[PDB]
């Protein structure tokens, strides 16, 4: 049921918290005040995006997490490294 | 097939599993 049951295990503080993390893994924001700024504002949504993709996809918690993780990887070591 | 393939290509770079444990640590 669900989002495919795990919801339970990942809750909005969790998601926010994981949003943060893609955000500063992208760019690391120098004080909260930055996100104000179209240009992080995009990247805030982009993240939100993708956090909620992932979530829409992964069939565990575990997966959600191999693939956030992974894409934090991929976004320095693939895109720009 | 491109979990499996990105998993197991990554492994053999454990800058991803640090980024793993550091999103463990990190996030609640």
């Amino acid at each position: 049921g669900v989002r495919k049951g795990w919801h339970e295990h990942v809750t909005q503080d969790l998601r926010s918290h994981l949003v943060h993390k893609l955000v500063q893994a992208i760019f690391p924001t120098p004080d909260p005040a930055a996100l104000k700024d179209r240009r992080m504002e995009n990247l805030v949504a982009y993240a939100k995006k993708v956090e909620g993709d992932m979530y829409e996809s992964a069939n565990s918690r575990d997966e959600y997490y191999h693939l956030l993780a992974e894409k934090i990887y991929k976004i320095q070591k693939e895109l720009e490294e | 097939t491109d979990s499996q393939k990105r998993r197991e290509i990554l492994s053999r770079r454990p800058s991803y599993r640090k980024i793993l444990n550091d999103l463990s640590s990190d996030a609640p």
